[PDB]
């Protein structure tokens, strides 16, 4: 009785036409038996040779089911509105007095197929002997392996549910694939009463559900979770094997555990998986990564459970700086009962700031909260309000953080150095510069100072930008606690101005370490080759 | 009513844009708004054979309790409106900028009476999202002219001209321009007379069936931010170095700038804090450049076939500077906004809407902004402070303008 969804093929393409591969006669009789039963129930109907289209059929106790390869038909079938890939996260669920799983049987076969599209779903039963022409059929309902069957089933289920949902606004119905998860806070008696009403309502539309064979409430082993009536957790995770693929599956299991297990670290192991591409290839076990596996095994020994969600209470997210470039966070409402946990790693890039990384993690957690709970959390962050205010006011970019409160949990996020906004009086003025020959990959760096100091160092395997940064480093090393540096390198000025906390460049890190020891540093920029006095002198010294 | 046939540009498929996650309050508002719209026939629910989708958001729009639906038709417009810009385009009045006062009215409710071509409605598909993927999203398509779609004002243009003809005849001195969903009404009258005329126009539309919701721009006061060199009694080496850098920069915008005599001051390896007397030749060189910078820039013309580009820089203390250009150093306009004192994002959002409004009034076109903010930050919170019925195109610059601001 369900209304059909009009379906069309892609404009350029046309219906499939494939040849059926031969098969064993025992399978052929089995396919014959299966197709005769389906024909009786209206699911499939025999066709003549007027139809030109065919797609290959196959057969696979404990078994002998029918499989059809619709890949060609799928390639020719229009795109649909895709079903939702994201699965409900258990931490987003609200505790309910009772909750029931009503899985739908033969779900696709209950829903009709567009009459004009049925022709393309045509299949030919293999003939037992090559001499006879095989029997031919066409689907009248949604084929199992077809592109539009998942989406058309979902829309049909939504239509069937909409009236009953309005009649019973108290009941909460969740749709995921063929399963319908129903929760409520009625008394146990009225819950079963409405569950039975829902079962009857689906039956009028030809959808069948378990009755008193419903899955048991404690062992909700759903999509890798345990859904207890009072809590949720990750299903038990196992894990020594050193193949590349074995490492990848280990890292996946650790990430999946990190939803609720705090402190799971994967940074060292992720460095092991660096485009090797050889799943069989064994990897050397760095002691840094090998210890990392040991730490996780200690954590995984502790059984961890998460709580469900309470709309009346506030969402709190708290973030801890773990290591370098790694951040860990917990989201909770009650003081020690966590809704879930997670990690955020430094996004790819060099010259990063701990303050900048913290903001991005706040950004990531904020978006995650909206997906799961529909509101944004209150944050507990390991940064002083004085540090953040200094950073935002002087930062070149527009930044914002929601309401937050300092937590004195070290390590604390701090600005390791701050540059001077005005030239320092009584401080030596270093005019630095660098240059290198691109073909030779060789160059030089140095400085010329107001007091007459000068220096040039020879360099090898360097680029022009590296020399420009190197000259700044040379001045920093050969300077007192207060120094004024004048450069023409926009590249150099930009890195230093961004106040990077660290980087992958050992030179930049050295510059950072020199900058932190300095009491005051002022960096000024001047146009190159414009006749500025100090810059002109150093340019001849470095490049010649 | 008959429906104008509408076609996407050839070799184009309808928009397939991901719905950004929403808050529970915004989802609840959107379901309430769309429930009523479906009853009135403006929209209706759609099946899974419609693969297209366009984002939907909810803005307060300065209404204390009223929630407004905003559809982000930027992708559909790019695939539709350019064809509609030529065939059914709308002219732009060069005098709206000259007018003393311009008021902006929302005429979006007008479009809902005119129907849309049945072969085009599928491209107007949007999805009301769901929390934690607990339910499939509610899916609708428009049966009438959508509010954010640039084809809607083009189709209604005939009906708008008929409705406004009586008022325009009685008030020939008032300029009326229609950018998508909005009516820009410009007068040179006193504000109280202008305000009374505006209410008269609102009543006129209401009598003819166009409901108007229940700001005041002053384009004559608008002036560009001119380049201004510092004026000092004593100059440090740092001062002269910065002056050389700023003058060197302005050479790209202003031909005629000289830094020869001023650079000669900087001969030698002197300390930054050292005061330098200015040679009379350099004093002349600095004075000459000031006059060159004092003169308004000349020789930049708006090319309608090109995009406009808006760059924004975060100055301190709530100030923002911006430049609108089509060519890298040929600026059609530059300005500076000061905040009343507010989140940086709220300030940036306000800046973007102010610039777009000015760009609409001046050129009848919206610029593509280069926003100095992280993408995820902007995507999460731009809707919070957004009051406009349109959405400009934007991109994100994560590279700091390490080059000194030199925009004040
Ligand atoms: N298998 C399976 C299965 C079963 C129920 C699901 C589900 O069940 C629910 C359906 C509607 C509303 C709340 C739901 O769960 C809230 C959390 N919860 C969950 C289970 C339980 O006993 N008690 C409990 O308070 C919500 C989401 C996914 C579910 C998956």
């Amino acid at each position: 009785p369900i209304e059909t969804v009009p379906v069309k093929l892609k404009p350029g393409m046309d219906g499939p036409k494939v040849k059926q591969w031969p098969l064993t006669e025992e399978k052929i009789k089995a396919l014959v038996e299966i197709c005769t039963e389906m024909e009786k129930e209206g699911k499939i109907s025999k066709i003549g040779p007027e139809n030109p289209y065919n797609t290959p059929v196959f057969a696979i106790d404990s078994k002998w089911r029918k499989l059809v390869d619709f890949r060609e038909l799928n390639k020719r079938t229009q795109d649909f509105w895709e079903v939702q890939l994201g699965i409900p996260h258990p931490a987003g669920l609200k505790k309910k007095k009772s909750a029931t799983v009503l899985d739908v049987g033969d779900a696709y076969f209950s829903v009709p197929l567009d009459e004009d599209f049925r022709k393309y779903t045509a299949f030919t039963i293999p003939s037992i002997n090559n001499e006879t022409p095989g029997i031919r059929y066409q689907y009248n309902v949604l084929p199992q392996g077809w592109k539009g069957s998942p989406a058309i089933f979902q829309s049909s289920m939504t239509k069937i549910l909409e009236p009953f949902a309005a009649q019973n606004p108290d009941i909460v119905i969740c749709q995921y694939m063929d399963d319908l998860y129903v929760g409520s806070d009625l008394e146990i008696g009225q819950h079963r009463t409405k569950i039975e009403e829902l079962r009857q309502h689906l039956l009028r539309w030809g959808l069948t559900t378990p009755d008193k064979k419903h899955q048991k409430e404690p062992p909700f082993l759903w999509m890798g979770y345990e859904l207890h009536p009072d809590k949720w957790t990750v299903q038990p995770i196992v894990l020594d094997s050193w193949t590349v693929n074995d490492i990848q599956k280990l890292v996946g299991k650790l990430n999946w555990a990190s939803q609720i297990y705090p402190g799971i670290k994967v940074r060292q192991l992720s460095k092991l998986l660096r485009g090797t591409k050889a799943l069989t290839e064994v990897i050397p076990l760095t002691e840094e990564a090998e210890l990392e596996l040991a730490e996780n095994r200690e954590i995984l020994k502790e059984p961890v459970h998460g709580v469900y969600y309470d709309p009346s209470k506030d969402l709190i997210a708290e973030i801890q700086k773990q290591g370098q470039g790694q951040w860990t966070y917990q989201i909770y409402q009650e003081p020690f009962k966590n809704l879930k946990t997670g990690k955020y790693a430094r996004m790819r890039g060099a010259h990063t700031n701990d303050v900048k990384q913290l903001t991005e993690a706040v950004q990531k957690i904020t978006t995650e909260s909206i997906v799961i709970w529909g509101k944004t959390p209150k944050f507990k962050l390991p940064i002083q309000k004085e540090t953040w205010e200094t950073w935002w006011t002087e930062y070149w970019q527009a930044t914002w953080i929601p309401e937050w409160e300092f937590v004195n949990t070290p390590p604390l996020v701090k600005l390791w150095y701050q540059l001077e906004k005005e030239p320092i009086v009584g401080a030596e003025t270093f005019y630095v510069d660098g240059a290198a020959n691109r073909e030779t990959k060789l160059g030089k760096a140095g400085y010329v100072t107001n007091k007459g100091r000068q220096k040039v160092v020879p360099l090898t395997n360097t680029t022009n930008q590296k020399t420009e940064l190197q000259a700044i480093y040379l001045a920093l090393q050969d300077s007192g606690l207060e120094v004024n540096i004048v450069t023409d390198s926009q590249y150099a000025l930009g890195i230093i101005q961004a106040q990077p906390d660290k980087s992958e460049s050992e030179l930049v890190n050295q510059i950072i370490e020199q900058l932190i020891k300095k009491e005051k540093v002022y960096l000024a920029w001047v146009p190159a080759h414009k006749g500025i006095g100090g810059n002109e002198q150093v340019d001849k010294l470095v490049s010649a | 009513i008959e429906t104008v046939p509408v076609k996407l540009k050839p070799g184009m498929d309808g928009p397939k844009v991901k719905q950004w996650p929403l808050t529970e309050e915004k989802i609840k508002a959107l379901v309430e708004i769309c429930t009523e719209m479906e009853k009135e026939g403006k929209i209706s629910k759609i099946g899974p054979e419609n693969p297209y989708n366009t984002p939907v958001f909810a803005i307060k729009k300065k209404d204390s309790t009223k929630w407004r639906k905003l559809v982000d038709f930027r992708e559909l417009n790019k695939r539709t409106q350019d064809f509609w810009e030529v065939q059914l385009g709308i002219p732009h009045p060069a005098g709206l900028k000259k007018k003393k006062s311009v008021t902006v009215l929302d005429v979006g409710d007008a479009y809902f009476s005119v129907p849309l071509d049945e072969d085009f409605r599928k491209y107007t598909a949007f999805t009301i999202p769901s929390i934690n993927n607990e339910t499939p999203g509610i899916r609708y398509q428009y049966n009438v002219l959508p509010q954010g779609w640039k084809g809607s004002p083009a189709i209604f243009q005939s009906s708008m001209t008929k409705i406004l003809e009586p008022f325009k005849k009685q008030n020939p001195d008032i300029v009326i321009y229609q950018y998508m969903d909005d009516l820009y009404v410009g007068s040179d009258l006193e504000i109280g007379q202008h305000r009374t005329k505006i209410e008269e126009l609102r009543q006129h539309l209401l009598r003819w069936g166009l409901t108007t919701p229940d700001y005041e721009l002053h384009p004559d006061k608008w002036t560009v931010q001119p380049i201004v060199l510092p004026e000092k009694d004593s100059w440090t080496v740092n001062d002269i170095q910065k002056l050389v850098g700023k003058l060197n920069w302005a050479s790209q915008i202003y031909p005629g700038i000289k830094v020869r005599q001023l650079s000669k001051l900087l001969r030698g390896t002197k300390a930054l804090t050292e005061v330098i007397p200015l040679t009379e030749e350099a004093e002349l060189e600095l004075a000459e450049n000031r006059e060159i910078l004092k003169e308004p820039v000349h020789g930049v013309y708006y090319d309608p076939s090109k995009d406009l580009i808006a760059e924004i820089q975060k100055q301190g203390q709530g100030q923002w500077t911006y430049q609108i250009y089509q060519e890298p150093f040929k600026n059609l306009k530059t300005g500076k906004y000061a905040r009343m004192r507010t989140n940086d994002v709220k300030q940036l959002t306000e800046a973007v809407q102010k610039i777009t409004t000015e760009s609409i009034v001046i050129w009848g076109k919206t610029p593509k902004f280069k926003l100095p903010i992280q993408k995820e930050t902007w995507e999460t919170w731009w809707t919070e402070y957004w009051q406009a019925t349109w959405i400009p195109e934007w991109e994100f610059v994560n590279t700091p303008p390490l080059v000194k601001l030199w925009y004040q």
